[PDB]
C-alpha cells in the first residue's frame, strides 16, 4: 500500500494513505512523497487526516451517516486549510 | 468488522485500519511495512499497558464502534535502539488559541 | 420548470429522518413555489398522504443546510405495490470539510459579526452566503 507523509509546521508527522491525502486538489499538486505544510498546525492537520478517513468510508454508503465532529476552539483555522486545500 | 487507528510514537503518526479479528503482531507486519522496523523491535501499547503479539484487536478493547473513521483510537509505539526498548514517548498536538470574543 | 404534476392519484409515503438534524420537508407546488411542512425531529417517522409525480426535498428546519432522499437531491412519489407504502430515508450527506466549517461558524457567530472575523474577504461572502431553497431551485433549473 502507497503511504505519503503530510507534515504540520510545529513538525508533527501524519502517515496517510496516497488514495485518501488525493482528497485534497492541492495536495496532488503539491506531489504532481512528503508535503510540508508551514501555516497548518498539528491540531488542525490531524483532524483533516480524519475527514479524509470519513469521506473515504461513507461515500456512497447506504449505511446511516454520523455527523463529522468539529471542536469549536478549532474550527476557524480549519476552514482557513480546507479553503487551501479545496475538500 | 473494520476499526480505525491511529498508531503514534514521539512525533509520528499513521492513519489506518485494520479487521477486529486481526491480532497485534500483525500490526506490527503493518508498521514494519510503513516505518521499516521489524515487529521485534516494536512494543505496541494502548495507554500504560503493553500489547501481546497473539490477542485480537477487539480482545484489546478496539472495536468497530469505539474505534470509528472520524474519531479514531490511538495505539502508541516504541523501538528498541540496540539492547533495549526505548520509554513510550507521545508528543502531544499543538494547543487550539483562545475562542476569538465573537465566536463566545 | 420544477414543480409538482397535478396527477390526483394517491401515494402514501413514510417520511423517516436517519438524520441528527430537524427536518424540513418543502413541497414544491404547481407553480413551482417552496411550500413548507410539518418539521421531524432527528430519528422520527411520519406517514404522509402525497400523490403521484409531486416533488419534495429536505432541509435542516434551523439553518436550511441541504439533506439527501434515498441518496439523492429530490424525492418523487410512485405507485404503491401490494397497498405497501414507499419509504423516504432522509440522511446527511457527506459535506465537504469547508462547508461542514462554515456551518459550525455560522452556529456560533451572529450574522453582523462575520465582519469581524479575520479571515479572507471571500470568506466572508461564502459565510453570508448561507444555504437557502431559492438558490438550489435556480441552480437545478
Ligand atoms: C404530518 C406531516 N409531517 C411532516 S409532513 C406532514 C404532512 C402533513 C399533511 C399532509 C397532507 N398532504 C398534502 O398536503 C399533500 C402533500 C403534497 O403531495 C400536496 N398535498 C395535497 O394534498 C394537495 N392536493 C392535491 O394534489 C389533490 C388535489 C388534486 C389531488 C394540496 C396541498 C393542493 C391540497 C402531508 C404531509
Amino acid at each position: 500500500m502507497m503511504y505519503v507523509k503530510l507534515i504540520s509546521s510545529d513538525g508533527h508527522e501524519f502517515i496517510v494513505k496516497r488514495e485518501h491525502a488525493l482528497t485534497s486538489g492541492t495536495i496532488k499538486a503539491m506531489l504532481s512523497n512528503e508535503v510540508n505544510f508551514r501555516e497548518i498546525p498539528s491540531h488542525v492537520l490531524s483532524k483533516v487526516c480524519m475527514y479524509f478517513t470519513y469521506k473515504v468510508r461513507y461515500t456512497n454508503s447506504s449505511t446511516e451517516i454520523p455527523e463529522f465532529p468539529i471542536a469549536p476552539e478549532i474550527a476557524l483555522e480549519l476552514l482557513m486549510a480546507a479553503n487551501f486545500l479545496d475538500c | 468488522m473494520d476499526v480505525f487507528l491511529m498508531i503514534r510514537r514521539h512525533k509520528t503518526t499513521i492513519f489506518t485500519d485494520a479487521k477486529e479479528s486481526s491480532t497485534v503482531f500483525e500490526l506490527k507486519r503493518i508498521v514494519e511495512g510503513i516505518l521499516k522496523r521489524p515487529p521485534d523491535e516494536q512494543r505496541l501499547y494502548k495507554d500504560d499497558q503493553l500489547l501481546d503479539d497473539g490477542k485480537t484487536l477487539g480482545e484489546c478493547g478496539f472495536t468497530s464502534q469505539t474505534a470509528r473513521p472520524q474519531a479514531p483510537a490511538t495505539v502508541g509505539l516504541a523501538f528498541r535502539a540496540d539492547d533495549t526498548f526505548e520509554a513510550l514517548c507521545i508528543e502531544p498536538f499543538s494547543s487550539p488559541p483562545e475562542l476569538p470574543d465573537v465566536m463566545k | 420548470v420544477l414543480r409538482s404534476v397535478n396527477s390526483r392519484e394517491p401515494s402514501q409515503v413514510i417520511f423517516c429522518n436517519r438524520s441528527p438534524r430537524v427536518v424540513l420537508p418543502v413541497w414544491l407546488n404547481f407553480d413551482g413555489e417552496p411550500q413548507p411542512y410539518p418539521t421531524l425531529p432527528p430519528g422520527t417517522g411520519r406517514r404522509i398522504h402525497s400523490y403521484r409525480g409531486h416533488l419534495w426535498l429536505f432541509r435542516d428546519a434551523g439553518t436550511h443546510d441541504g439533506l439527501l432522499v434515498n441518496q439523492t437531491e429530490l424525492f418523487v412519489p410512485s405507485l404503491n405495490v401490494d397497498g405497501q407504502p414507499i419509504f423516504a430515508n432522509i440522511t446527511l450527506p457527506v459535506y465537504t470539510l469547508k462547508e461542514r466549517c462554515l456551518q459550525v461558524v455560522r452556529s456560533l457567530v451572529k450574522p453582523e459579526n462575520y465582519r469581524r472575523l479575520d479571515i479572507v474577504r471571500s470568506l466572508y461572502e461564502d459565510l453570508e452566503d448561507h444555504p437557502n431553497v431559492q438558490k438550489d431551485l435556480e441552480r437545478l433549473t
